[PDB]
Parts: C-alpha cells; structure tokens; sequence
C-alpha cells in the first residue's frame, strides 16, 4: 500500500503571472509488484487530463515514487477551486482521494516600506538596500527586486516571520555596489500578495 | 506548447494573379515531415482534405490554407488570395527584421501609371513607371496597411487590396542568464545567452557576443551561446549582458544588463 | 444572413491575476425565425466547453443578439492561442467561423514618466497629473492610478497612438483635488504591459518631484 | 447597392486661414453597369458648383468609388452651416442625400498646459514634451508647435478623449533631441480652437519651466 | 524507551558573563515502572558533580521527562570542551551518551548596521525601528533593543538567512509608538555575537 502526499503550489508561481503554478502529488513506497499507478484530477468535482506523470524513480527502500502535476491557471487556484488527487493502485484496497485548496483566511494587505542603507555602510564596498514588508495575512508572499525594468539577483528575502498582531513581516536585503547607489539609480521592491490591489505593489528607492 | 509547422509560400507573394500558381511548402524542421501532410484547405465553409506524398502543395484557387504534418497540430492560417482585378500589392506573407520587403505594385499585364504606395491611408513613397517598393530593413516603423493605387491608360484609376505588412522578431530579446550571478572568486561561472528563435527562422545559425561593462569579452562573436569564465576575479564584477545576432550581421538585439557581483 | 462579430479580451483582463479575461463572439440580425443558435468553442483546435451563454437580448430593429462568454486564463492568451467561435442556425445555410488571437510582434518594454501638474493648473481647483507611457508594443496595456495602496477612479487614459517608432505612446489624466496634492499625498501610475517585467511597472509621483 | 459618406472638413484645415477645410462626398460600391454619379453640391440652400469632382476609381473589389470636394470657406462651417452632397445614381430609385454641419454644442474654451519632461527622461537620447489641452468643446482642435516661429514636425497628437465633465482632452508629445533642450530653447505649443480668442493660444516651455 | 537529547546553551548565555549558560540534556518516554535516570557529566572526560537535576514531571504520552542542567564557564564552552551527558536506565541495556560542544566553524564578524524608520511609516501610528545585522558567521547570535539603557521587549528578529556569500544575516524590527519615537528617545540594537569585539557591539540610531 503506497503513500500519498499532496504539496500546493509555491507562492511566488501563483502570485506571477509570467510563471505558471504547479501542484505537485507525490506517491512513494509504491511497491515493485504492482508498480503501474493511474492518476486522476478533479476540478471541483469535474474530471480534467491536463495532468502529466513523471516517470518513476527508485528510491534508498527498495521502493518507487511517482509524482503527477496538473497545469493549474492562477484564477481558477485564487477563488478556491477544490482539486482531487485521485491515486489508483491495486495494492491499496481502495483508490486515495484527498482533497486540495486554497487556504481560506482574511486577506491582510502588506505594508510595504523601502529603506536607504544606514550611512556606516555607504562608506563601505557594497551598500545594502532593504524592502520590509509587514502587516500582511497569509504568508504566501513573494519579493523581487528591480532597477530600470529588470530583476536584481543579489537579493535574499527572510523568511516570513509572525508578528505581534498575528500578521506576517519579512524583509529583503539587495547587496548593491556602493558605486551603482551613489549615481542615483532607482532600485524598486516588487511584493505580490494576494491581499494587495492588482496583486503587486512596487516601492522606488534612489539616492534621495 | 507551439508545435506549428510553417507554410513557406513560393513566390512569397500571398497576394497573386488568376492565371498564376504557388507553391505552398509545408517547412517543418524538428519534428520533420518530408510525407503525409494533411492540408486543411479552406474557402467559404469547407474543409477540403487534400492530402499529398509530398512536402509541397502546388495550388491556384484562393482561400485559407494550412498543414497538418504526422504528429503536429494545424498550421498557421495562409490567408492566399487570387485576384482577377486590374491591380494588386502583392507583399510576403511573413515580414520579419532585416528583411528586404519588396511590396509589388503589380497589374494584370498592364503597365500601370503612377503608381503611389500608401501606408495608413496617406501617401508613403512615389513609383514613376515602377512597381517594386523596396525596404532595405524592415523595422517596427514599417508596420500598417499598405495599398498601391495607379491611373491605367485611360480607364480607371485602380486601388489595389490592402496588405498588412507586420513585422515579427526573427529571435526573442536575450536575456543573459548566468549559473550564479554570486559566484566565489575561483569558481566557473557560465554566461548564458538564450534566444528562443521563431520556427520561421530557425536554420539560420546566431552569433552571440558576451560583454563586461563595456569591454568585449572572447574574440568578437561565436556560434556558442554559453560563454564559460574558468575563474573571475573581484575586479570583473560589472554590468555583463549579450548581444545576439544572425548570421549577416544585420539585426542586433542587446540584451538586459544584468549586474554580476563577485564573493569574497 | 445573420452576421457574427468576434471580440478578444481587453487589455486589462489579460494580464492581472486578480482578473477574469473573457473573449466574446456576438451574433447579430437573427431572425426570428429562428431563434436557437448554438455555439460550440474550439481553442487551438480541441472543443472546450466552459463557455457559459447569456440569455438573447431584444433589439430595437426587430432582431436577436446573442452573446457567449468563454473564460480562459492568462497564459493560453499570452503564448498566441487561437480562438473558434462556431455558430449554427436554421437560417444560416453555412455556420460560420471567426478565429482571434493576440496580434503578433515584437514586445517592447514601455518607459513610464509621470508629470507634475504645470504651474498653470495650481490656480485651478482640481489638478491634472500626467502618466506618459511611451514605446511599447503592441497596443494591449492597462493604465491605472493609485494612491496610498488604494484605487483612483478619476483619471481617464487616451487611446495608444502610433509613434514615429513605429511602438505605441499614451497618455493618462488623473484630476485629482488641488488640496490632495499640495500636501503630502503620492499618486503612483499603475502600468500593465505585457512586455514589462512581471507585467507591472509604478511611478511615483507627488509634490516634490 | 452604392452608399455615400460625407465627411466633415478636418479640425486642422477648418481653422488656420493658411490651410483650406474641404467637405467630401464619397460614394462607393459603384458597379460597371450603373458607373454614372453626378454630385449636386449645397451650401445651405442654394446649389454652388465650386466642387471638385475627382474622377472614378476602382477599388480591389471590382466596385467603383467617386469622390467629390467641396472646399468650403472657414467662416461659413465655423457658422454651423449645413452641406449637402446629393447623389444621383442609377440603382437608386431616388437620389440619396446626406446632411452633415458643424458639431452643434456649447464651446468651452480650452486650457492649454505644457509640462517638461521628467528628471527620468532626462537621461535619453530624446526627451519629449508634452502639451495637455484641456476642457474645450467641441472635439475639433489644432494642436502645432513651434520652436523659434518655425514649426517643428516631430509631434504625435493623440485623439480627443471624452473627460467627466463632459468637455474632451489630448495630449501632443513632441519629441527632441536632449541637446536642443537642454541649452535652453523655447518651444511653444500652438492651439487652435474655435471657443479660444482669436483661436489661438501658445503655451511656451523652455528648460527652466 | 527513553531518548536521549543534548541541547547547546543559549547564544546570549555564553557570549556574556552576566548570564549564565546552561547544558541541558532532556530525557523522554522515561517508563514510569524505571524512573531512576542516572546523571552524569563529563568535561572533556573529566567528571564533575556540581550539576543540578530537575524533578520529574508526567507527559502526555503517560511517560515522565527527567531534565539535568549543568553550568559550564564561558570560557570552558567557546574554547571548545567536549561535553557529555551519560543517561542510564533500567530500560536501557546499555548506556546512552549525547554529545554536545561549539560550533567549530570559522567565525565571521557581524557588521551592525541601524536603518531608522521610512518615511511612509511615518504617517502611521507606530514606527518599525529595523537594525540589519549583516555578514555574520555562524547563525549562533543575539539581537536585543534597549532604548535609555533598559531593554524592552516589544521586537522580533527574523532568522538568520544565507548571504551570498556563505555568511549570514537577519534583521530586528522593533515596533514604537510614532509620538513616542519623534519624542527625541535613542534606541539601540545590541548584537551579542561570538566573533566581535569582547562579544558584543551595540549601534544606536534616532531622530538625526
Ligand atoms: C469595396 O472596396 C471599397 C474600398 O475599400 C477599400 O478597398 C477594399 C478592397 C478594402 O481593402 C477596404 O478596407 C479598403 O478601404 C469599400 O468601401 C469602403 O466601405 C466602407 C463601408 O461601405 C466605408 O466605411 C465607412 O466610412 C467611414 C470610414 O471611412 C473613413 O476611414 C476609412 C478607414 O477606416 C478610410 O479608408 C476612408 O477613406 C475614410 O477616411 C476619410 O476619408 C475622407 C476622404 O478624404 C477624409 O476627408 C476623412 O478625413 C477620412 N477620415 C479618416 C478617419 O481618415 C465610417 O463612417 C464607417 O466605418 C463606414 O463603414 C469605407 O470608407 C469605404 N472605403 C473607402 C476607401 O471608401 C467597399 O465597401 C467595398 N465593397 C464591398 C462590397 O465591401
Ligand atoms: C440592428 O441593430 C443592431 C444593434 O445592436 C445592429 O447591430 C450592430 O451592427 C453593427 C454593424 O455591424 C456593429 O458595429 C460594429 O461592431 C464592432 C465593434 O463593436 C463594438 O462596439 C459596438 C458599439 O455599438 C458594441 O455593440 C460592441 O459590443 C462592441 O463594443 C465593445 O467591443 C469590445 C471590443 O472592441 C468588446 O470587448 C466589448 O465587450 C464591447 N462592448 C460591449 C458593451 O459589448 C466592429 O465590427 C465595427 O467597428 C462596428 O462598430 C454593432 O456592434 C452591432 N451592435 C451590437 C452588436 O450591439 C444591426 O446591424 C442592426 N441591423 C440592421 C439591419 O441595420
Ligand atoms: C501623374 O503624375 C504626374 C507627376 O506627379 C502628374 O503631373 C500627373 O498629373 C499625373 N497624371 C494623372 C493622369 O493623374
């Protein structure tokens, strides 16, 4: 009798419309007897086969683990659609089904503050601009940094910490090279939270 | 996502005469055909299937063609069109940048005087007993609908038909990826410089040539788009981006400058 | 014969998560005699049947309009799908067929400035803020105005016009309280492009700029 | 089935006395059979021959298209008086006449605004200004401009846009090299309607404001 | 049968001589028919007997939890004492023994840097003071906010996040009242770090 687990997708993948999210169903401990598993989607009770199946690949206990994603639009995850996993397996007396969602909670909407670097560090070879972005409920949330259109890479984003009031804050340190900062160029932190207006919010920040 | 095989239209015009024949090339390069393409021919509520041992489809009737090759999805609409009338502007079905758009003012065995190509509706360029219009690079500026009109002998000033002319990127803009944009000084670093080429133009090879800040890096350009530092310094910590390019050198694409910074 | 008319869906459907892009194919000078159309949706070939079909609406000059809505999700618009609309009517002697797609072409990345309000305007009650959006291709982008996180429903965009570049510019007037705008208040232009990064781009503007 | 169109003389010929308005009567779908139109071009009563019949062309479609202008004099059209083309043709069992005239309403007059470019399109190539005309009525304006008393033909006007008040708006981007811009030139932006005084208002902008 | 598990004292324990670091080894599912969990400590293999052992208390599983706390020296922790804890129990057949002792990672020198508040959050009702505590290695570190010389307990600090560049950083946003934080008061962001100066470094910041 194999496993099955179900993990939602990422965050930033349903916040981004340039990405596409995925939800992934894993099923391990597939035994090598019956090691042929039939997967089936259900979107909000209806079937659908945009689901593809990954091939199998052993695993350290002698066992096989399969996993099937569907192709999921951001609308249809947003407004809650209840999704299926059905697993078919002759070794389970009975096919799994569990069932999926968008958690559903009050929406909070960030605050999104963006900080100059402290003065003691301008004197030194790589400023560090910061994005805190607090007061939002829940942490699925995603932060980006930009300059002039295009994404910074030198950023790394703290991990969604529990405030007093029972919302979120994080922050998002952009390690920039203390010459780019003293020419006036505009660095621009990008957080999409579903809790926001358009599901975006960009706050600029220069020199000045 | 966009297995469509391309119909390469022989002449390119996808305007011609009655008395005239195309041939119609169903190009497909991956996932290649060189038999058994199921035409999905198309004139006033049909669905004519005419199917053909070969890669070619030799027609003269007008209407919306496309092909089907043996594993792909329907092609694109070919939007062919034979005219009986006294004047046409035959134009190339697919117009992309650098191209030498020759937009034919072309009559039905007649020599047609004066002859104006418009674009949008107002004058663009003046033909004295010529027909060709010749743009030696087509651009973003040379899109609209253009329409050459042309006093005959002593009938009838004649308005040809109106054709589109939209000009489409032979490559994506790069965007220049890299295996870490923090690499530890010592560490191999590759550039990356990804062109997703359009299925119309995917036999012409592409030139790519990698940049510090403003210094040129490698021997000028190369057929490989991954250019591979074996170790860079703090000093080389700069503004790397990409320039691709096809094979005459004609249309350039910078890309993004994407900051690259160095960990020690 | 009854003629059918194909919409694609507005640029702001298109491109926010927030939004559900819709495309319409609308039939009009339907006799009625026959008033039973039926429409059946082919996207990129394959029947999809998530369309949901308004009631037919009466016309002034004795006719029927019907219009079908077929929701779809932003990726399958923005990657060139094709769209069929089939009708079928006792009194059309063939159904007839309209596809619709996103134009093709070149993206460019459009340049926002934002513009104060000219010193002649201070004068007046109600000030003018500017949003130029210019250099951007094709003509499908969404302009909108937003002040402290919050929408702003007074600002009216014009239509994109051709530049000499053959990309499109356009222009955005929000008119908004003298008052709100000689204090410390930031109204930021909210830019939907789809060839911007992440689709999104917002300029700041207030007093001091 | 010929059809006829007539088409108002446009906002930048009907104002500047350099320039001639010109009403035209266009009539297609003229088959080979039935090619013989003749126009009875009316001023507001009376016939008046001062039209210029522009000989048949044939379209693409094997349908004929005449085309006749009438140029008119500023003063009249200004005035709302009401031109007719009557067409005479022999499909028709009766010749088909349309009446067009000026847009009849309430002038408002227009407050021309000029704004400089932002600090961030200070950094290009080419900088472009900007000239918001605003509140006027009707939508039948002449936006031009001007650096030295010489016109500069690198403007992209767009098209009125209806506002909350019910009045329209455009804005006219005219792009130049930073170079000239930056040394201080004065670039004005001429504006003709028929509610400003004398219908003409000029609004300079130079680089300090 | 009963676990075995050795905790490391708090980072703040060991970098200040104020505090009092502590060695906890915790047992769990002590069988209630074997309760007599046998304590003994090693110093580098040199017994001592100055520990002290906490009662018992009863679980939730119907077990008992038997904890032995042990004050080590300062100097005797960082310095890099291997430390022992022998458990023996009458369900154990053989002896359980759990080691602990310093991170033996090279240290990294934190670089405390104090952002004050931007100047959206102003117009709110109350100021997020934040204090970026950057390139600082390993994660073993302290933040508090003392405001006049008495520390207040009113923040919270996000957990220390990979830099780039193999170190670590976090952040300390300390929310105030808007009123109380243009009042004139000084804040300050003491950092209690193994790899600064006499383990510790404090960066004040206010109004200016
Ligand atoms: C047979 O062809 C003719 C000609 O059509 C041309 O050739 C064919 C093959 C196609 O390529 C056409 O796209 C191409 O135009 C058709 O005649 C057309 O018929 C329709 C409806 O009968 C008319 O539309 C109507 O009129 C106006 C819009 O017309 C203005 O804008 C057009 C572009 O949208 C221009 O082409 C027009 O010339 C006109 O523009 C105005 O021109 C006057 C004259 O100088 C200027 O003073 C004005 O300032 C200028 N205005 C602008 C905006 O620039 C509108 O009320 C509404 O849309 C009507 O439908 C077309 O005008 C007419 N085209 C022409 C060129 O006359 C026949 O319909 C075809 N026959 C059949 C059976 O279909
Ligand atoms: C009997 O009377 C009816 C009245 O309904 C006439 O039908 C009309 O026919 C004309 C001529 O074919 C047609 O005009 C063309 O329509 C298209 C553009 O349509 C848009 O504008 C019209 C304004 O009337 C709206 O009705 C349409 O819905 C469209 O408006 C918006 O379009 C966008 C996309 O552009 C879409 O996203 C929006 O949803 C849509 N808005 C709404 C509220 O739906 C073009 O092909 C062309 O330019 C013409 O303007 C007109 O639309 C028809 N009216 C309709 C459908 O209501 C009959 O012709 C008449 N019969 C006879 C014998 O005279
Ligand atoms: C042909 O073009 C010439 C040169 O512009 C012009 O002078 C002449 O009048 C034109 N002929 C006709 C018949 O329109």
């Amino acid at each position: 009798g194999p496993s099955v687990f179900l993990f939602p997708p990422k965050p930033k993948d349903t916040l981004m419309i340039s990405r596409t999210p995925e939800v992934t169903c894993v099923v391990v401990d597939v035994s090598h007897e019956d090691p042929e598993v039939k997967f089936n989607w259900y979107v909000d009770g209806v079937e659908v086969h945009n689901a593809k199946t990954k091939p199998r690949e052993e695993q350290y206990n002698s066992t096989y683990r399969v996993v099937s994603v569907l192709t999921v639009c951001h609308q249809d995850w947003l407004n809650g659609k209840e999704y299926k996993c059905k697993v078919s397996n002759k070794a389970l007396p009975a096919p799994i089904e569990k069932t999926i969602s968008k958690a559903k909670g009050q929406p909070r909407e960030p605050q999104v503050y963006t900080l100059p670097p402290s003065r003691d560090e301008l004197t030194k070879n790589q400023v560090s601009l910061t994005c805190l972005v607090k007061g939002f409920y829940p942490s699925d949330i995603a932060v980006e940094w930009e300059s002039n259109g295009q994404p910074e890479n030198n950023y790394k984003t703290t991990p969604p910490v529990l405030d007093s009031d029972g919302s979120f804050f994080l922050y998002s340190k952009l390690t920039v090279d203390k010459s780019r900062w003293q020419q006036g160029n505009v660095f621009s932190c990008s957080v999409m939270h579903e809790a926001l207006h358009n599901h975006y919010t960009q706050k600029s920040l220069d020199k000045s | 996502r966009t297995p469509r095989p391309i119909i390469f239209l022989q002449p390119p015009w996808t305007t011609v005469f009655q008395g005239e024949r195309v041939t119609l090339t169903c190009k497909g390069f991956r996932f290649y055909s060189p038999q058994k393409t199921k035409w999905y021919h198309r004139y006033l509520g049909k669905e004519i299937l005419r199917e053909t041992p070969d890669n070619i489809l030799e027609v003269q009737e007008s209407g919306e063609y496309r092909c089907q090759a043996q594993g792909s999805p329907l092609s694109s609409p070919v939007h062919l069109d034979f005219s009986s009338a006294s004047l046409i502007l035959q134009a190339p079905l697919s117009v992309f940048e650098g191209d030498s758009v020759v937009l034919r003012c072309r009559a039905k065995a007649e020599v047609t005087l004066n002859n104006t190509i418009y674009k949008n509706d107002n004058v663009l360029a003046f033909l004295n007993k010529r027909t060709d219009f010749h743009i030696p690079h087509a651009c973003l500026k040379d899109n609209g609908a253009y329409r050459c009109t042309g006093y005959k002998e002593s009938c009838c000033p004649v308005s040809s038909n109106t054709v589109k002319i939209q000009v489409q990127e032979p490559f994506t803009r790069p965007v220049l990826r890299a295996s870490s944009f923090q690499p530890i000084s010592g560490n191999p670093v590759t550039l990356t410089c990804e062109t997703q080429l359009s299925l119309e133009r995917s036999d012409v090879p592409l030139r790519f040539r990698f940049f510090r800040d403003d210094q040129t890096l490698g021997l000028g350009w190369s057929l490989s788009p991954n250019f591979q530092i074996t170790a860079m310094w703090s000093k080389d910590s700069g503004f790397y981006w990409c320039k691709a390019a096809t094979m005459p050198y004609s249309v350039i694409s910078d890309s993004p400058r994407s900051w690259i910074q160095v960990q020690i």
